[PDB]
This record gives C-alpha cells, structure tokens and sequence, in this order.
C-alpha cells in the first residue's frame, strides 16, 4: 500500500517569506508524485502532476523539486491569497488506490495579541428547555493553540465542554474560541458557580472569569 | 507457451488522434496482367521459353486495390506526443483467400505529407502490419477490430529492419487509450526516426511494447522473426492459407526486381482466419522529422485461369486474365498472346 | 468424428495409421480423457434455422475453438452468441467424452505432398550421385 | 465550458441503499473516464471509486468492497454511483471529477504535459442520519454591565438542529462589526450546535437593544431572538 505523513503538518509563514513543505513518498517504483492546492469550501487545483510542469494560472515562485523519498513544496513571496491546504499523492500505474493528503494548511506570523474573555450566562429559554448551555468566548489570540479548562464550583467539568475556533477572518485574521456546556436541569441548579480559566502563550498569568446563578 | 518478453510497464496506452479526411488521397493503381505486377510464381511448376496456362489464386486485373498509408502523430516542435492512425481499426476486411500489397512504388518520389497537404518531402517506403482473427468483435468501448481470439499478428520490427510474426490471444487492459481502458480511441504502434529508426541502431522492442500497452499476449503458441531485405524498391508480398498450413511469400526474398512470388516462410496455423486488419501502424516524430509515407495495398487473390509466358530466365514477364476482356479469352484459345484477326464467338 | 473434428484431404495421397504407445515410454503425457465434437453447428439469427458446420481439410472448426481442449463431460453443449459483424446468431457445439484406456492410443496422420517440384524430405541412406551418365534419377519430383 | 452537476445526495438512514447522479454538460464523457474523490470534513480528500469511460472495469477503494457501484452511461451523460451500508463514519462530501493521463516520451528531452484535470466537480454533501429534530435558538445576555468590562459581545446558540442549512444574522445583518461563526459540532446526540456572536460597543449596552435573527431553510423561519 501507499503510506503518505506530512512532516510539517501546519506552517507559521508571515507574508513575503519562503518556507519548504515537505511530504514523504512510499515508494521510488512509482515516480509520479503530484501536489494539490486546496482552499476550503472549494475543490482542489492541480499545482504539479509529473514535477516537469507549472499549472497555468500558478506562479513560478510555487515549486515542487524531490529529493531521495521526500517531495518539498517551496514557495516565495507568500501571500494570505497564496495560504491554502496542500495535499501531495503517490500516483501508480500498478495500484487502482489514489494516496489520500494529510493536509498543509499555512497560518500567518503576526505580533502575538493578548485574548478578550466574555462570559455568557444560559438562555432563560434554554433552561425551560430543560439544557444548561454556558458559553465562554476567547476573542483576538495571535497563537492558534488555546487552553479553556471549565471549573464548577472549583471542580474541573470535562466532556460536556466543547471548543469550537471561528474562520479565520480574510484581513483582520481575527482568531476565536466559543466554549459549548450540556448540563440537564438537575445538573444546572447543582453547579452554583461556572467558572471559565483560561491558558494562553500570549498570556503570562492564566485567568479565571467566574460567575455565580442569578444577576439580573 | 513461448514467452513474449516483458509486459508494458505503462497502465495508461497513449491517446490516439484519427483524421481518416487527411489520410484519404486520389490517385491510380491498377493492376496489369501484361507487366505481370501482382502476378504470382508457382513454386509446384517450373516451366521453360514455351507459353502455358495454369489456374493459381490471382488478383483480377483492372483491380485499383485498397489504400492503406500510415501518418505521424499530431506533435509540437518539441515535443511528439499524440498518434495519428486513420480508421482502419474499426474496417474489418474477410480474410477469404489472402491478398497481395505492393510496397515501395510510392518511395523514389517526392510527395505532399500526409499529415500536412503544404509540407511535401520525398516518399519513404514502409512496411504494412496485418492481425489475422477467425472471429472479430466490438470493443467494450464499441471500437470494433478488437477480435481478443485472433491468432496471427504480423508486424515489422526495428522499423521494418526485420518482420515479427506471432499467434496469441489479445489480453484487453485498463487504461487511458486502452480498448477496454478509459478514453478508448483506437490501437496503434509508434516507431522514432529519432531514436528507434536511428542509424546504426534498431529497436524491435519499442514496436512490440507498443502493441502490448494496447493488448497483452496470452497463450502464445509461437514467436517468429525474419531478418529479409530493407531497400527502397517496388516489393509485393502475399499471404495465403492453404490446408497443409499458413503459406507467407515474398517478392524481396528471391527477386526483388522481378517482383515473382516466392515462399520465404511457412506459418502453422491450421485454424480458418475469416478476418484482417491493414495498417494499425503510426508515426511519433517531430514535425521536422515527419516526411511522405509510402503506402500498402490490399488485392485479393481469387481462383483464376490465367495465360502465362516464361522468359529464358525463367521469370514471367507476360500475363494475360482470361476471365477480365472478351479479347483477353480469345489470347487464352489458342494458347497464343497474339491471335489472327477473325469473328469469335464470345460467352 | 471424422465430419465435425479432423477431416484427412482425399487429394493429397494420406496414410492413416493407429498405434499404441508402449508403457516403458514416458515421453507421451496421457490426456485427462479422450474427447471428441459429437456435433457442431450455427444457429441462424432467426434461431428458427440451424446450419451444420462441416471440417475443412486440415482445418479446424469455428466450434473447436469454443469448446475446451478436453470435453468436461459427454454430450456437453456450449453456446456462443456471434457478434454483429460476423451476423450474430448462436454457435452450438455437443462435445462427447470416451474414458480414457489403459495404454494410450494416438492416431496418426500420415501427409506426403509432391504439388512443390523442390523439395526434400527423404529416407536415410558413386550411385546416387552424378556418375550416373544414363538411366533412372531417384530425385524428389519423379524417379 | 464543462458543468458537473451532482443530484440525489441527502440525508439517509444508516444502512439503507443511495444514488448518486453526476451529470456533464459540453463535456466528452463517452471518450473520457471518471474519477470519484470523498472529502470527510477534517480530513484531505480521498479517492473512492473510477468508472472507465469504455466501463467494462470499475474499480473501488480497498475500505469499501462492493459497497459503492459506478455505472457510467454515454447517451445519458449521466455517471450513477450506488452507496449501501452508509454509516456515521462514511459521511462525507463526494466529488465527481475527470483525469487524464500525463504522458512524457524523451525521444531528443522531450515532455508532453497532457493534462486535462480542469473543471473539478463541486460535489454534494451527503450525511448519514436519522430521528431528525427541529432547531431550537437561545439568545445570550450578559449577566452584568460590570462583568462586559472594556469588551461587550452579544451572541445566540443554536443547539438540537438536525438540518444542515440555517442562517444566522445580527439585527437582520445590521451589525456586521467582529461577527463570529462557529463550525456546527456533533455531540453523543450527534445534533448539531452553531454558535453566532456579534462584537458591539460596551458603552451601548442594555441603552441599545440588539435582536438576533435566525432564518431556517426547511421551515422558512425567521426567528426574532431578542435582549
């Protein structure tokens, strides 16, 4: 069979800069290796099929040179326009299997942004419903990676706290992080205190915003 | 089994191109009993100055015959990647007694490319490739000429330096171009002037492989090579089948000036061929390489009384076909070419 | 048999000869069992008509090629559907089996063709060469 | 010039047989063979079945044996692929897209690109799925001008809604200052949660009220969720 890993998996590339993407072929028998440029939400484009060849519509700063059983992707001049996910698959005359891509997408390198913490308390419709859903949102964090723990009652709360990130914004690359709580009724009235504590690189001291039942 | 050497290392056959327009061309090729062009020798009777008449398989006369050419594959300057072959593929002639082709004729003179009319270049002679199937079928892509049974495939190797002729079952495989593949097309065999037909160097091998990415060869009761002649002179060679076994005769081999039929090989299939194809054959050159190609052309031999002149050499050199002209029938009485002039009864 | 497998050419003079291989022989390979083509014929695309297929001399059978190299069974039949070109239609094909004897027996045909004037096939042996100034020449053609 | 439609991808129970009908418009599909590639989300695409344009082979990845069935008909223009035993797992967004081979003969250094991949099909997203349920919106309040401090955020969660389209706007998309959209997630129910949250002046808040709307595609609701 065909084994494909990325060894970067991500890339921190700021605009202007050159960085290498590098990809590992299973096998020399087969000489075709072929690299694909995705943007989300659209199918992938051809960048290279052979490596003899430059896609129309694809500058000559993109590149594909292979070197022993690894291909390296290289590109010049990055641009948020040139960010995208890179899948890079075997292609073999022998096997019918088509190499899945693991996936290269390129962040950007930007001063570091300390997170803006808001606290949401549950819909009153929602309680009627019969769900406790608190929400905990982290707002303008340079650094992708983000730590969110959920205390209740100075307990550690785990499974029912999901993180979900927001798109990064095209300009702004805004970066976002929205916490969703499952709790039932009985659950909701047991937890007197939800409290948010939040771990971040930027942040030189993590930080706790609790709340109690019953402001309003 | 006898082994085919190695199998086509390419999933993928190479994508054909057909232009049957630019491949069809006017001109005139009839056959002539009297300059004994197409005219067979009987191996069985050898005869003296003295005139005779024998029935043999013979071409009729007045017979223009069916054209075949092979042209090169659409190619940039740079780079020849496409293959040029007109439909013959899918034209499927019964193989009733055998035919006679003439090769060679068109070579000596200059003529327009085939696969540009503005370009023209001196013709070059070429060699004709003929598959022979008792039963021929529809490809799964409906391309017909996929026999899959045929069992007698005749194709000149190291461009036409030596002539390979093997009986195996087609193997159809998944491929670009390939007729049980994606993008099916038509079947064709490439040869380079640049590096196959290079001087000096000859690679029977690159036809072979051509014609293995399109089918691969199974049960291959023999191989057979013959190295021959290559000139560029007026060549006739003819196929026949006859009980005791397949029978291959060639003008090249004994008189290439005379242009007599003599056996040079014996094939032994004794199974009854009903069906032929003639010249799957293609170029790949560059459009600077690519020059005029001669052509082969198909008569059938049909059982046909024919009067025969020997000349001291042995050779004939006069022919005359009782059935074709009531004065022709009347040069067959009297066992003389030239008759007395007087009223004759005539069928 | 004769009629639907192997037909020996009239004209040409022939020698049919049966013989049996000896058992010391282990050159010979015995066949799974003897099999023969009890009939062959082609249907007609109407499939009202069906039309017997006769041997050529030395030739084989479009049904020879259909049916295996040996009959799995007695008065097995196999049917293939021709293809437009060739007029479609049904080949049918009946192939009968005989089991196998103890010492395998091989026909064999014999063929001797003079139609070619040259030619030499001949018996393992001054006389027969040139000195001869006068009579009788044992060459291939005619002696 | 080539237009790749795809039809009959839906919701489905597990375990109950689906086609799917790509169709070309302008494109060669009798002379051209066909190549089906499934993106799961989170993970790069991956090719599932190929359908030769002669189509007497077909072949299938190695996960999936039988299970999916391509028929490529040349008079219809249309290729039709069977899926059976869907499950959970398998749910993924199935694109049908055309290949050709790329074939370099070195005669003099000589390469031919013969590449043909362009006109990438769109693809349709087909989920696996059952027991659907209606959306339900809760709208977030802050519980204190206080607690807002030098950032106000004011956002709704949608939770329990089985259907994959809804859209969500702030003010009928009045306010589209700092607006946030989170991916819809798959809990144990396996109901999808959106989470929507607009950035708005800490000095207006409760003085200035914000209402969130919600429109559902299915229902054609447009939800008022207000402060």
């Amino acid at each position: 069979d065909i084994q494909m890993t990325q060894t970067p998996a991500s890339l921190s590339a700021s605009v202007g800069d050159r960085v290498t993407i590098t990809c590992r072929a299973s096998q020399n028998i087969s000489s075709y290796l072929n690299w694909y440029q995705q943007k989300p939400g659209k199918a992938p484009k051809v960048l290279i099929y052979d490596t003899s060849r430059l896609q129309s519509g694809v500058p000559s700063r993109f590149s594909g040179s292979a070197s022993g059983t690894d291909f390296t992707l290289t590109i010049s001049s990055l641009q948020p326009e040139d960010f995208a996910t890179y899948y890079c698959q075997q292609s073999c005359t022998t096997l019918r299997c088509w190499t899945f891509g693991q996936g290269t997408k390129l962040e950007i390198k930007r001063t570091v942004a300390a997170p803006s913490v808001f606290i949401f308390p549950p819909s009153d419709e929602q309680l009627k419903s019969g769900t406790a859903s608190v929400v905990c949102l982290l707002n303008n964090f340079y650094p992708r990676e983000a730590k969110v723990q959920w205390k209740v009652d100075n307990a550690l709360q785990s499974g029912n706290s999901q993180e979900s990130v927001t798109e990064q914004d095209s300009k702004d690359s805004t970066y976002s992080l929205s916490s969703t709580l499952t709790l039932s009724k009985a659950d909701y009235e047991k937890h007197k205190v939800y409290a948010c504590e939040v771990t971040h690189q930027g942040l030189s001291s993590p930080v706790t915003k609790s709340f109690n039942r019953g402001e309003c | 089994y006898v082994d085919v050497g190695p199998d086509s290392v390419k999933s993928a056959c190479i994508e054909v191109d057909i232009q049957q327009t630019f491949f069809d061309k006017t001109w005139p090729r009839p056959i002539d009993v009297s300059k004994a062009d197409g005219i067979i020798y009987p191996q069985g009777r050898t005869y003296s100055n003295i005139t005779i008449t024998y029935q043999g398989l013979f071409p009729y006369q007045g017979d223009h015959g069916d054209m075949y050419v092979y042209s090169a594959g659409h190619a940039t300057g740079t780079t020849p990647q496409k293959l040029f072959v007109a439909n013959y593929s899918q034209d499927v002639k019964q193989f009733a007694n055998g035919f006679v082709v003439r090769i060679g004729a068109a070579a000596n003179s200059t003529g327009t490319v085939i696969i540009s009319p503005s370009t023209s270049a001196t013709i070059r002679k070429i060699y004709p490739a003929f598959m022979l199937g008792s039963s021929v079928g529809n490809f799964s892509d409906g391309k017909m000429g996929r026999f899959f049974n045929h069992t007698l495939v005749l194709l000149p190797d190291g461009c036409g330096t030596l002539l390979r002729a093997f009986y195996c079952i087609l193997e159809p495989r998944s491929g670009n171009h390939c007729p049980a593949g994606n993008s099916y097309t038509s079947f064709a065999t490439y040869h380079t002037p640049a590096t196959d037909c290079s001087d000096g160097n000859y690679n029977r091998n690159a036809s072979l492989n051509s014609f293995k990415e399109y089918f691969n060869l199974r049960n291959c009761t023999f191989m057979y090579t013959y190295n021959i002649t290559e000139d560029e002179i007026l060549e006739w060679f003819g196929i026949t089948q006859t009980a005791q076994g397949v029978h291959l005769f060639s003008s090249r081999y004994v008189d290439l000036y005379g242009g007599n039929m003599f056996q040079f090989a014996t094939l032994p299939v004794y199974d009854t061929i009903k069906y032929y194809s003639i010249i799957p054959h293609s170029i790949r050159s560059i459009q600077s390489d690519r020059k005029a190609w001669a052509a082969f052309y198909v008569y059938k031999l049909q059982p046909l009384t024919f009067l025969l002149d020997f000349s001291v050499d042995g050779y004939i050199r006069r022919a005359i076909d009782c059935g074709f002209n009531d004065l022709s029938q009347l040069h067959c009485s009297y066992e003389s070419f030239d008759v007395e002039s007087g009223v004759y009864s005539v069928s | 048999i004769s009629q639907f497998n192997y037909k020996q050419s009239f004209s040409n003079p022939t020698c049919l000869i049966l013989a049996t291989v000896p058992h010391n022989l282990t050159t010979i390979t015995k066949p799974l069992k003897y099999s023969y083509i009890n009939k062959c014929s082609r249907l007609l695309s109407d499939d009202r008509t069906e039309v017997p297929q006769l041997v050529n001399a030395n030739q084989y059978s479009p049904c020879v090629s259909i049916v295996p190299s040996t009959v799995w069974e007695d008065g097995d039949y196999y049917r293939k559907q021709l293809s437009p070109l060739e007029g479609g239609g049904w080949l049918v094909a009946s192939g009968s089996t005989v089991a196998m004897t103890e010492q395998l027996q091989m026909g064999f045909g014999i063929t001797v063709q003079y139609g070619t004037d040259t030619n030499s096939v001949c018996p393992k042996l001054k006389i027969a060469s040139q000195l001869g100034n006068c009579v009788e020449y044992s060459l291939y053609g005619v002696s | 010039e080539v237009q790749l439609v795809e039809s009959g991808g839906g919701v489905v129970q597990p375990g109950r047989s689906l086609r799917l009908s790509c169709a070309a418009s302008a494109f060669t599909f009798s002379n051209y063979g066909m190549h089906w590639v499934r993106q799961a989300p989170g993970k790069g695409l991956e090719w599932v079945a190929v359908i030769w344009s002669a189509g007497s082979l077909k072949y299938y990845a190695d996960s999936v044996k039988g299970r999916f069935i391509i028929s490529r008909d040349n008079s219809k223009n249309t290729l039709y692929l069977q899926m059976d035993s869907l499950r959970p797992e398998d749910t993924a967004v199935y694109y049908c897209a055309r290949e050709n081979t790329t074939y370099y003969y070195e005669t003099s250094g000589s390469w031919g690109a013969s590449y043909y991949f362009d006109f990438w099909g769109q693809g349709t997203l087909v989920t696996v799925s059952s027991s659907t349920k209606g959306p339900s919106v809760f709208p977030l309040a802050p519980s204190s001008k206080s607690t807002s401090g030098g950032t106000a955020a004011l956002g709704c969660l949608v939770k329990d809604y089985f259907p994959e389209p809804v859209t969500v706007s702030w003010n009928s998309g009045a306010l589209t200052s700092g607006v946030h959209t989170f991916p819809a997630v798959l809990q144990s129910s396996g109901l999808y949660s959106l989470s929507s949250v607009v950035t708005v002046p800490s000095s207006s808040l409760g003085t200035q009220t914000y209402i969130c709307n919600v429109n559902h595609k299915p229902s054609n609701t447009k939800v008022d969720k207000r402060v």
